[PDB]
């Protein structure tokens, strides 16, 4: 986002209030837009807007959608149980397969590495 | 009893049955019934243009 | 593996060629169970 | 063309809520 | 699954001394004498807290429905 | 317009009849109705 | 000549070939399985 007259900030989402703007906020905006020699978003663009923002919250998504949102905020999942347990059951299927395959290098690392995730309490 | 003989070979008939185990496991990443649509759609395909 | 070869033949004389048609079979492999879903993708059940 | 009033962008207002 | 809250038989309150019967078994005294310690005299009401399985406990370690 | 619950990460969302039935943030493929809010009375005996 | 698919077959609960032979007590809690439980069945449908 960019203040008029301040510069470009990049900020994150939590920053912003659910409280509505103000009529002194919206007039110093305006004074700042004159500074600056800015105008003002036009009607027809601001029912653009509005059209866009009713259309994007009445959406349905659809499949493939819905699994990149999912897959995306799994890469944002720090942790949570239920994800934890299934990722240690797919390292024990891997591990039993490495075990079958005999190969004695990979179910070390397989091995380690559920040493460092489990320990649980 | 007590010769070594006798002590080697019953350690080894012992544990030779001991060991028993054919089947590998394996990891499945996708759909086991993929390969077999996918080559139903192309035989599909070319039987329409041998058609 | 009790009836591990399955086995085709046919002496072709269409220069006589005797031709035999075989397969084997051999390992198993088994894995953990697994759901598949209508969208596609597959997980651990 | 017109100028949008204050109505105008509250019927547009998205929320942290929403926003999440 | 959880101490009744009134003996079956009679309808003494029995439901008040749970914990305190747990934190007498934890000291060492035998059954008998902390049901004595604990007034229960009629046997009716000794069997209440002598015979009681505490299962909430088990059904407790389920992660919660709703948050 | 109604409410319904996820079964594994217990998260609060919408439906509007048209979506697929899934959690939005863990994409469980199980969620639960939530509970209704009329009044509910018990008698104690 | 590769690997070929040629059925599913049922698992029995808790044997070696089960998810569930691995969970400890925590992870069975956490899969809404209950530790009283022994296993020995299959789950068809
Ligand atoms: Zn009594
Ligand atoms: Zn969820």
């Amino acid at each position: 986002v960019a203040f008029p007259n301040q510069k470009e900030m990049v900020r994150p989402l939590f920053v912003f209030s659910d409280s509505s703007i103000t009529h002194p906020e919206f007039d110093l905006f305006l004074r700042e837009l004159d500074a600056e020699g800015l105008s003002v978003m036009d009607l027809r663009d601001v029912d653009y807007k509005y059209h866009q923002l009713k259309e994007m919250s009445s959406r349905s998504l659809s499949n493939d959608e819905v699994n990149s949102i999912v897959k995306m905020k799994q890469s944002l999942s720090s942790n949570t149980g239920f994800n934890t347990v299934l990722k240690k059951a797919q390292l024990q299927e891997e591990l039993e397969e490495a075990r079958d395959a005999h190969d004695h290098e990979r179910v070390a690392r397989i091995e380690a590495e559920l040493k460092s995730i489990g320990a649980e309490s | 009893f007590q010769s070594t003989t006798h002590q080697k070979l019953a350690k080894a008939l012992s544990a030779k049955q001991k060991k028993e185990s054919y089947a590998r496991s394996v990891v499945t990443k996708e759909d086991p019934e993929e390969r077999q649509r996918r080559l139903e759609s192309q035989e599909n395909e070319r039987y329409r243009l041998e058609r | 593996w009790e009836e591990p070869r399955l086995i085709l033949d046919q002496p072709a004389q269409h220069d006589n060629i005797n031709k035999r048609y075989e397969i084997r079979f051999g390992k198993i492999y088994l894995s953990r169970p697994t759901m598949t879903e209508a969208d596609g993708t597959t997980h651990a059940m | 063309s017109k100028p949008a009033t204050l109505s105008d962008i509250n019927k547009i207002i998205f929320g942290r809520t929403a926003m999440s | 699954m959880i101490i009744p809250v009134r003996c079956f038989s009679c309808g003494k309150v029995v439901g008040d001394k749970w914990d305190a019967y747990l934190r007498l078994l934890e000291e060492g005294k035998q059954e008998g004498d902390a049901l004595d310690e604990l007034k229960l005299k009629r046997y009716c009401c000794r069997r209440m807290v002598l015979t009681h399985v505490d299962l909430i406990e088990k059904f407790l370690r389920y992660n919660p429905l709703e948050k | 317009g109604v409410k319904y619950t996820c079964g594994a990460c217990a998260h609060n969302f919408s439906l509007n009849k048209s979506d697929p039935v899934r959690c939005k943030e863990c994409g469980h493929r199980v969620i639960y109705k939530a509970r209704t809010k009329r009044m509910i009375q018990f008698d104690a005996r | 000549g590769n690997k070929v698919h040629i059925g599913k077959v049922p698992i029995m609960l808790r044997s070696k070939f089960c998810s569930l032979r691995t969970l400890d007590e925590v992870d069975l809690y956490k899969m809404k399985e209950c530790p009283y439980d022994m296993g020995g069945y299959f789950v068809i449908n």
